[PDB]
């Protein structure tokens, strides 16, 4: 059963979402953000000391 | 309170049909109807 | 046989697939315990027992 959600980017926030299948019984999901880390991309230039 | 030719009673006093009985299905309440006792 | 008044019906859930997918529940009021012979007069619904 596909599904989707928006969730946003907080650290430590419960965000709940729920699914509503027409033939069955609803369920909550439960998804927290524990843990980020932006990565950039470098290329070095030179060394001074 | 005798029940029918065609009904058995549970241990509650309740009636329920003969063709019920030992049917692998809790009908009576105190599950008389699969009492091992009853089933043999 | 048991007699049978103020019956009502009700559905639970839809989904018109190939399978039996219809829930249906009858509410009654009876005098004794024992069994109907449950049919539909309709081939727009087909029943399973
Ligand atoms: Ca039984």
């Amino acid at each position: 059963y596909e599904h989707s959600t928006v969730m946003p980017n907080v650290v430590g926030f419960p965000y709940k979402a729920h699914i509503e299948r027409p033939g069955y019984s609803p369920l909550t999901l439960q998804m927290q953000v524990v843990e980020t880390s932006l990565e950039p991309t470098l290329n070095l230039e030179y060394i001074t000391c | 309170p005798t029940c029918g030719a065609h009904e058995f009673q549970c241990s509650t006093s309740s009636c329920i049909p003969i063709s019920w009985v030992c049917d692998d299905d809790a009908d009576c309440s105190d599950q008389s109807d699969e009492s091992l006792e009853q089933c043999g | 046989a048991p007699t049978i008044i103020d019956l009502t019906c009700t559905v639970a859930t839809c989904t018109h697939s190939s399978d039996f997918g219809g829930v249906l529940t009858l509410t009654y009021k009876t005098d004794k315990n024992g069994d109907c012979s449950v049919h539909s007069h309709s081939n727009v619904a087909t029943l399973q027992e």
